[PDB]
RNA sequence: GAUGUGGCCUGGAGGUUAGGACGAAGCUUAUGGCGUGAGCCUAAGAUGGACCGGCCUCUAGUGCAGAUCUUGGUUGGCGUA
RNA sequence: UGUUGGCGAUGGAAAUGGGGUGCCCCCACCCGUCUUGAAACACGGACCAAGGAGUCAAACAGACGCGCAAGGGAGGAGAUAUGCCAGUACUUCUCUCGUACUGAAAGGGAGAUGCAAUGCAUCUGUGGUGUGCACACGUCAAAUCCGUUUGAUUUGCCCAACACC
């Protein structure tokens, strides 16, 4: 079971970092779109 | 020496337990759990092996192939709750367990509804 | 409507699968296309490749070519690293011309029986593909040959023999039929041999 | 087999490839080489350059036997020697004998690298297949 | 080196035991096999031929035109009901046929020795698998072994009960009484043509020579070969590689004489020696599935609205801003 | 497309077939928002999300 | 009964289009130019095959060495 | 025994390709013959003539080959074939053959009833 | 005009699996079901009376609407000239 | 994704699909042919059954399948299992295509490197240069579950192949 194991936890590694990257874009979106419309 | 995907290689097209009528490809093998015509389930070129079978009264039976008799055909196959007989079969063949644990079900529905019709 | 004019004329012609009624040359190909999908070397992708081609396009191999080519790579590598793995996707004939040859590991389709016993003979290995995946699954330190293609006679007559420039064979049955007239210039005229 | 030919898959196709304009008929060239100097001349021409003409003296009755006389090469002449000579052999010492005419070859020619010093007997031979055996170690003999 | 056991023709007990012959583990080529069936099959054939004089026997000639017929040739003369009527044609009642047969249509077939020789080979060595005989269709469901080895006394018998009851005990009788249970008349025009009863194939049964075969000869469904010469035709019926074959001690010992190995040559068939395999070990899947592959595998990865404008959920998602505006 | 001279002497051959102007901001916002697609693998793709425009672009001045 | 018409032409000349010249430094043949400026060629070429001969027994010389 | 349920089928046509011109000839049968005349109205797909098979009439493959009961068709023989059958209950139903007697049928139809396999033309 | 098709169909051969006097082949159809189609399959016969189906290979005198096509039967004109 | 009615209580029922015949609104020139052009005042065309047209042999070539490979393979014939068996099993010698070409012919007849100018010496070897799979050694980007991938390029040897010598 240790494949299983280190693919789950792989995995469960992996949701962290695409929720935080998703966080980071909006953010950065949101201050570019500023900068245009002034 | 002739291992068993050599073999399928050789029978997939024609054998005697392939049927073909109509367009559909099903299985007279009486070691194969399912019907189907997949090297998985051809239960007569395989090393190992199991298959669920009815047995007199309501008793179901299980014969088992185990690898080691192979060629000396009269000593291939040697008899013996669903999740009994699943587990009997897991121990040969660690992915025939669903399909072994649903035919147990069928096996003992069918022996009831026989039952009922022969009080019928 | 759209326009969309010659875009038939970008479509490739390859093969895709295998016309060889081999049961083992299937196995190798069951084999090797897992391997291709699933690994990131080029060697597996080339070699898949090549399984699929046609007997045309699998040419021959000679001892002597591989005892050549392999001496060439040698001369410039370390003296403590192993030599590679020949790797031919053919097959592997011997030659008379050529006497004493180092030891090596090769690995081909098929040898002959005097290839076979020169090669070990001499000291070396004749392996198969299914051994080669297990030594090299990914191909580290291989040596991929291709056998000789041009030489061939039908090669050699592809063309037209009377226009300028050519030197193709004709299809002719007696060699003493078709010489003399536009090919000697007592006659009408000869045929250019030279052509810019 | 009859039924992998191109018949078989015309079957309700009028014309069967040759066309409603030009129709399919008798001999629309001529019979057999017909024409080869007037409308088939370009074929000729370009594909078989050298059909016409004469060209050299006559030989009235030709016979093969006396001419026969095939040939071999140095660097091919260890297909005629056993595998157990060859190593046995050595420059120097006592070498394996060939022959030729029984072997079935006349004269030794001398192309390549020799790969076994030996004592050959042929009917022929030539200056460079001479002087290349005489420097390996070997010798020829002449034979009738 | 395998083993086979020997057993007796009048118990369930097993002898002595012998090695395995090299050609039951050459390599199997169905392909082959089925090439040189195909072509050796067609040397067994006579011709057939039209006379060639049919449809041709008379003084037709065409009427020409002006009368209002068609242009073909009509037969002459008159005071029958065959006066001019259609002659010298494949469309015309009497007529030629197109193109008519000839004998020198090629009937047999020219086969490589060396092809004959490995699919022969080939046939020996699926003869050895079970899966491959149950496959083309045998009954071998109580057969001790396979190859099925018997003592050399059964060349002594005299009487067919006594065969039977050696065919009982080593449990061929099955597959006899399926050829049995087979027989009948067979179907279409083939029954006028001295071809009127079919039967499955039963068992075979090879000896070391010609002798002994008087108790066998009548049984039906039990064919006897010889060990010197092994017919492909028998060895592969319809093309079909398994077929069940019971040895005898003798011709067993003989195979390794007579095919060699992958070394040695054959003493008989001069300077063969057994094909090489392409594969050393046939089985890819644990070479798919084993450690060495599996180290180098590459990891595995983890895996509507539409207007983007008056849709408030897309136009926030693609631009964020939009709520400071 | 740019309005440069390579640009309008190929506008100019073509006049017949086309119709052409000055966009406004509104006209490129909406035609991105409502009817933009991309180019992915050769395939097209309408655009949903800002991750798929940061991995095609792959460009920190197009996010 | 003679006929000769430019009508399809460069339509059929366009469906595989105009095929582009070779590159210059392709088949770059000297047959038939100036013989004595070819002579020198000559030699200067031998030359230059030599040394390039005596360059790599060099390279392999010193490669073995150290 | 019920079967599984799928999605409704659809049935892009229901009316058969027939020849062109077969109902004015006796000898003609109704079989589809594809037109080839240089003038043929129904080859050259005028407005008022009938159409001709493509490939996009075809059917969706989630519900092809399924008959009105809900099942697919699989011929059998004798008793010995619905035992392949009984696994696959609620997806395919047995359909006797013809030639099979009235003696066999008797005991076929037992047991399909006794192991609870749909025959599709049963008794 | 070219090519492809675990694309359809007909007579025979090597294999394999099956059916038939409790009714084979053939024939009839407001007998439905399946397939884009070539076609396949079931039903009924208040038809028939002895043979024959599926699958894998092999083989050929292997698919008809028209040729002033060939042979046999029929037909309007017509109870007319 | 649930909710409310109608019909349906085992019938000669209800319902939904097929099939048949009539009707209404709309659409719609007669097939096969040759021809630049046919619905043609251009030819063939009353109905049905059965028959009816790219085939066999031989020489050569290209593509694809199979066996062996500097060799491949007979044919004719023989010998004994063999006396069901026109098949299958076995075979010395030879013959033929190929490994070498060129000249009208008499005839002649192809390795590399170094040193010299029918010369001499060595023999584990691509005759040289340009463009060139894979493999090996470095370096840099992008992405990343941080383990590696996907790319690029430098150098070594360059297999097949093409260009110039
Ligand atoms: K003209
Ligand atoms: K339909
Ligand atoms: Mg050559
Ligand atoms: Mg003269
Ligand atoms: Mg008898
Ligand atoms: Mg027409
Ligand atoms: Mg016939
Ligand atoms: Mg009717
Ligand atoms: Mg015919
Ligand atoms: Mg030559
Ligand atoms: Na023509
Ligand atoms: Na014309
Ligand atoms: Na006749
Ligand atoms: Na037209
Ligand atoms: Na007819
Ligand atoms: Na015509
Ligand atoms: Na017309």
């Amino acid at each position: 079971a240790a494949f299983k194991q280190q693919q789950t936890e792989s995995f469960k590694k992996a949701v962290v970092a695409r929720k935080a990257a998703k966080a980071a874009l909006k953010k950065t979106a949101y201050l570019r779109a500023r900068k245009y419309s002034r | 020496s002739h291992s068993v995907d050599l073999q399928w290689v050789l029978v997939r097209q024609n054998s005697r337990f392939l049927q073909k009528r109509g367009g559909i490809r099903m299985s007279n093998d009486p070691f194969n759990n399912n019907g189907n015509w997949t090297k998985r389930h051809c239960g007569f070129l395989n090393e190992k092996a199991a298959v669920v079978k009815p047995a007199k009264g309501g008793a179901i039976c299980v014969t088992v192939k185990d690898g080691s008799s192979n060629n000396k055909p009269r000593q291939t196959y040697k008899k013996t709750r669903a999740s009994d007989v699943s587990r009997a079969v897991a121990a040969v063949r660690p992915d025939l367990a669903d399909v072994s644990f649903r035919r147990a079900r069928r096996m003992a529905c069918i022996a009831s509804r026989t039952a009922k019709v022969a009080a019928a | 409507g759209v326009d969309l004019t010659g875009i038939s004329k970008k479509s490739r012609v390859i093969r895709h699968h295998t016309y060889s009624t081999n049961p083992y040359i299937k196995l190798l190909i069951k084999l090797y296309k897992f391997l291709a999908k699933r690994t990131s070397s080029g060697f597996n992708k080339v070699v898949y490749q090549r399984l699929i081609k046609s007997r045309s396009n699998r040419a021959p191999i000679s001892l002597s070519r591989i005892a050549v080519v392999m001496k060439r790579k040698a001369v410039f590598t370390a003296k403590s690293k192993a030599a590679p793995i020949a790797v031919v996707v053919g097959d592997v004939l011997d030659d008379v011309r050529m006497a004493r040859i180092p030891a090596m590991r090769v690995c081909a389709l098929r040898f002959s029986k005097s290839a076979r016993q020169s090669i070990v003979a001499a000291g070396g290995e004749c392996l198969t593909f299914d051994q080669l995946a297990m030594i090299a699954p990914t191909g580290k330190n291989t040596y991929l040959l291709r056998g000789r293609k041009s030489g061939r006679e039908s090669v050699r007559h592809f063309g037209a023999s009377g226009v300028p420039g050519s030197h193709s064979k004709p299809y002719a049955t007696n060699r003493g039929k078709e010489t003399k007239r536009g090919r000697r210039t007592g006659r009408s005229y000869k045929r250019k041999a030279f052509r810019h | 087999p009859t039924r992998f030919k191109k018949c078989r898959h015309q079957r309700g196709s009028t014309f069967c490839g040759y066309g409603r304009v030009g129709k399919h008929r008798k001999h629309e060239s001529g019979r057999g080489n017909a024409g080869g100097m007037h409308h088939h001349r370009i074929n000729f021409d370009k594909y078989h350059p050298g059909y016409f003409g004469k060209l050299g003296m006559d030989h009235y009755h030709r016979k093969k036997n006396p001419m026969w006389k095939p040939t071999i090469n140095l660097n091919n002449l260890s297909r005629l020697i056993a595998a157990e000579e060859a190593a046995k052999a050595a420059k120097g010492g006592t070498l394996p004998v060939v022959d030729l005419q029984s072997s079935g070859y006349a004269k030794l020619l001398g192309n390549g690298h020799i790969q076994v010093p030996c004592i050959v007997k042929a009917r022929y031979v030539s200056k460079l297949a001479d002087k290349k055996i005489r420097k390996a170690g070997g010798a020829v003999v002449l034979q009738a | 080196r395998p083993s086979v056991s020997v057993y007796s023709a009048s118990s369930d007990s097993v002898v002595g035991t012998c090695p395995l012959p090299a050609v039951f583990t050459a390599p199997i080529r169905s392909d082959i096999v089925k090439f040189v069936h195909t072509n050796m099959a067609k040397n067994s054939r006579q011709a057939y031929a039209v006379n060639r004089l049919s449809g041709m026997n008379h003084s037709a000639h065409s009427w020409g035109t002006g009368r209002a017929v068609a242009r073909i040739p009509r037969i002459s003369g008159g005071g029958t009901s065959t006066s001019g009527a259609g002659a010298f044609g494949n469309m015309c009642r009497g007529g030629r046929m197109f193109a008519p047969t000839k004998i020198f249509r090629r009937w047999h077939r020219k086969i490589n020795l060396h092809q004959k020789r490995f699919a022969v080979v080939s046939a020996l060595a699926a003869s050895s698998v079970p899966s491959l005989v149950m496959s083309r269709g045998h009954q071998i469901g109580n057969v001790p072994e396979v190859p099925l080895v018997v003592e050399d006394s059964i060349q002594g018998y005299e009487k067919t009960k006594e065969a039977m009851a050696f065919l009982k005990a080593i449990a061929a009788i099955d597959d006899v009484n399926r050829v049995n249970d087979s027989r009948e008349i067979r179907a279409g025009r083939g029954k006028m043509r001295n071809r009127r009863y079919v039967a499955r194939r039963g068992p075979m049964l090879v000896m070391p020579n010609n002798k002994g075969t008087r108790a066998f000869r009548n049984i039906f469904g039990l064919d006897l070969a010889n060990v010197s010469a092994l017919n492909l035709l028998h060895l592969a019926p319809g093309g079909h590689v398994g077929r069940f074959v019971i040895w005898t001690q003798s011709a067993f010992e003989q195979l390794d004489k007579i095919f060699g190995t992958f070394t040695e040559a054959s003493a008989v068939k001069k300077g063969f020696t057994l094909p090489a395999p392409m594969l050393t070990n046939t089985d890819v899947t644990r070479i798919m599935q084993s450690e060495e592959v599996r180290r180098v595998l590459k990891p595995k990865k983890l895996q509507t609205p539409t207007n983007g404008m008056k849709n408030r959920r897309l136009r926030l998602r693609l631009n964020p801003y939009v709520k400071r505006e | 497309v740019k309005m440069n001279k390579p640009m309008e002497n190929m506008l100019r051959a073509v006049e017949p077939y086309i119709a052409y102007g000055y966009p406004s901001l509104a006209t490129v916002r909406a035609m991105v928002y409502k009817r933009g697609y991309l180019k992915i693998n050769g395939q097209r793709v309408k655009i949903t999300d800002n991750q798929m425009i940061k991995d095609k672009y792959n460009n920190v001045d197009i996010v | 009964s003679k006929n000769h018409t430019n009508h399809n032409q460069s339509s059929k000349n366009h469906r595989n289009g105009i095929k582009g010249p070779v590159p210059l430094h392709l088949h770059n043949s000297k047959r038939g130019s100036w013989l004595p400026a070819l002579v020198n060629a000559r030699r200067v070429r031998k030359h230059n095959q030599k040394a390039a001969l005596k360059k790599r027994r060099e390279r392999i010389a010193a490669f073995a060495a150290k | 025994v019920k079967p599984t349920v799928s999605k409704a089928i659809v049935k892009k046509r229901t009316k058969r390709f027939t020849r062109h011109r077969y109902e004015l000839f006796p000898q003609l049968s109704s079989s589809w013959r594809k037109p080839r005349g240089e003038d043929s109205p129904v080859r050259r797909r005028y407005k008022g003539q009938k159409a001709m098979p493509n490939k996009g009439y075809g059917s969706d493959r989630a519900t092809k080959y399924i008959t009105p009961s809900g099942f697919r068709n699989f011929p059998i023989n004798n008793v010995e074939d619905l035992y392949m059958l009984v696994m696959q209950n609620r997806k395919y139903a047995g359909v006797i053959s013809h030639t099979v007697g009235a003696r066999k049928r008797k005991a076929i139809v037992r047991k399909a009833m006794e192991l609870d396999v749909r025959l599709a033309n049963g008794n």
